[PDB]
């Protein structure tokens, strides 16, 4: 991971993070 | 084979008797408290009689050297000869001289172990799954030629997992498991 | 017997520690700092005069945090974890943030 | 000479685009990265954004987000032997091409001559004249357009 | 994240760099078009992908290539995932 500049699978890096855009797209200007 | 190592082998041929009686029993030194042994030594064939105290049931083992084997069943025979070999070999009834330099069973380093039944095996397999599809973890390995595997042998029950009760200085006893891998 | 163990493990998945909440806050804070739209109720021009960490905590508490985390083969939002554990860790974090003059 | 499929196109957004103008930014990015570009030997001449199915979760990578947009794609492509027609264009003594609606045809050096521009492949062609060609060999596309070594019919 | 940011190149020194998924060479840019010279010379049309790595990594890999070792990188294309509502869990004891 260090060689390729990736986040190690340690601590906070032990999980994978996503963003749910559902609520943003249900809002109208 | 000599007049001393047969006395050491007699103790292994009490754990084997116990496993013959009940394939899921826990094996350790204390088992020896339920048996008595009689030995008749001879340079060609040694006779070892194992007797269960409460039941008074007998089992007779015939011990031969590897070079000269002349086996004929007798009354209450175990049903298979016991062979002392020069080097480690596959087979639950073959023991190398290397295993019999000392009184192995009563040493503090002798393990405490058991065979898992189907329910416990299913539980263990379920615990190893990672929860992501069908991926799973793997247990540490042990060879098929260890004396533990020889003691835990049954013709019609394959052995894949062995459970160990480790001595632990802070908790007393700890549970661990190993998987058995074949030897070519 | 396998299904019972699987159910027990699925329940075990819902407990929360410092690493997970810290990671969630870090992701949300990075996105907000770099310019995403806050998702708080009663959004108005007075929202931009507040502290960003206050906004992040409010989003978490009212159930509109957009971050999703993958833990044991499942995808969880911040509100799928045990409620008491979330309160426990958030209380500790807010205390130490106040000591640092952040909150 | 074309087909239609349903599939996902992967796009990358920055945090400042996660605002009320999210759909517009998604559409702009999809068009910019897939509209008239030749990838794996095929082009996507028309892209439709579903707008009626659930959008999948976006993946956070460093300081950016990656999104899989579901779409209906009208793929178009060309092979050897096809006949096309396009406007001739001469830039120098060595580079002579034929520009089409979405295709570029390159003429080999040992086919004619350039003098003044004009082309002499047995007939006089004025710079900008319309000529017919047949594709012979394939290459890598440039500036969102097919490229093929072709000879004048 | 902290150690990742410490070991990386500065965010102000970023630039777009493309790598050929077939042979692992860094793609050249001719007349504004990204191209793999080695693979183009062999009449191939491989995929070119963006990478964000350190300069020292590129130097190390190029030197390994000079010693005759070919290093090829693959990329993850996991299928899209969707969030599903989950039933509530309490976890407190019965007292
Ligand atoms: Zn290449």
């Amino acid at each position: 991971c260090h060689f390729f500049s990736k986040v190690p699978n340690i601590g906070t890096g032990y999980y994978k993070y996503f963003i749910d855009l559902g609520l943003l797209m249900r809002m109208e200007r | 084979m000599n007049q001393y190592n047969v006395k050491y082998l007699a103790k292994i041929l009490c754990l084997k008797t116990e496993i013959a009686r009940d394939p899921y029993a826990v094996i350790n030194r204390n088992v020896l408290l339920r048996y008595t042994t009689d030995i008749e030594y001879n340079d060609l064939v040694t006779l070892i009689t194992v007797r269960h105290k409460i039941d008074s049931m007998k089992t007779v083992f015939q011990v031969f050297n590897e070079s000269s084997i002349n086996y004929t069943p007798v009354d209450d025979d175990y049903g298979e000869p016991i062979i002392i070999t020069s080097y480690l070999q596959k087979g639950h009834n073959k023991f190398p001289v290397n295993f019999l330099y000392i009184d192995v069973v009563i040493s503090d380093l002798f393990p405490s172990f058991v065979r898992l039944d189907t329910t416990e095996t299913n539980i263990v397999n379920s615990v190893l799954q990672t929860g992501d599809g069908k991926k799973t973890l793997r247990l540490p390995k042990m060879l098929e030629t260890e004396i533990v595997v020889k003691i835990l042998y049954r013709p019609n029950i394959p052995l894949k997992i062995v459970r160990f009760f480790r001595n632990n200085m802070v908790t007393g006893v700890e549970i661990a498991d190993r998987s058995v891998i074949s030897v070519a | 017997i396998g299904n019972h163990i699987s159910a027990l493990k699925r329940r075990y998945t819902r407990r929360i520690s410092l690493f997970e909440i810290a990671g969630i806050i870090a992701e949300s804070y990075n996105l907000l700092q770099r310019g995403r739209l806050p998702l708080v109720s009663e959004f108005s021009d007075e929202t931009m005069k507040q502290n960003m960490l206050h906004v992040i905590i409010q989003e978490i508490e009212e159930g509109s945090c957009p971050i999703v985390i993958e833990k044991n083969g499942e995808l969880l939002s911040v509100n799928d974890f045990d409620k008491d554990g979330l309160k426990f860790h958030l209380d500790y974090i807010i205390k130490i943030w106040k000591l640092q003059k952040r909150y | 000479s074309s087909f239609v499929t349903n599939g996902y196109l992967s796009v990358t957004l920055e945090p400042h685009e996660l605002t009320l103008d999210i759909k517009t930014n998604i559409r702009n990015a999809v068009y910019k990265t897939y509209l008239h570009r030749e990838i794996s030997g095929k082009m996507a001449k028309k892209i439709e954004i579903r707008e009626d199915v659930e959008l999948p979760l976006g993946e956070i990578v460093n300081n950016s987000v990656v999104i899989n947009v579901p779409c209906v794609i009208t793929y178009a492509y060309y092979h050897v032997g096809d006949i096309v027609r396009g406007t001739l264009n001469i830039e120098d003594e060595s580079n002579v091409t034929i520009q089409c609606g979405d295709l570029i045809c390159k003429l080999s050096r040992d086919s004619g001559t350039v003098s003044f521009c004009f082309f002499r492949n047995g007939n006089a062609y004025d710079n900008g004249s319309e000529v017919t060609a047949v594709l012979m060999e394939a290459q890598q596309g440039i500036e969102s357009s097919f490229v093929f070594l072709a000879n004048i019919v | 994240n902290t150690i990742t940011e410490v070991l990386k190149d500065s965010e102000e020194d970023y630039q777009d760099v493309y790598v050929c998924e077939n042979c692992g060479d860094i793609a050249a840019q001719i007349k504004g078009i990204n191209t793999c010279l080695r693979c183009s010379k062999l009449n191939l049309s491989p995929l070119l992908t963006k990478i964000d790595t350190t300069h020292v990594s590129k130097v190390f890999l190029t030197q390994m290539n000079a010693r005759g070792v070919k290093v090829k990188l693959d990329f993850e294309r996991r299928p899209p995932s969707f969030y599903k509502p989950l039933d509530k869990v309490d976890l407190k004891p019965s007292f």
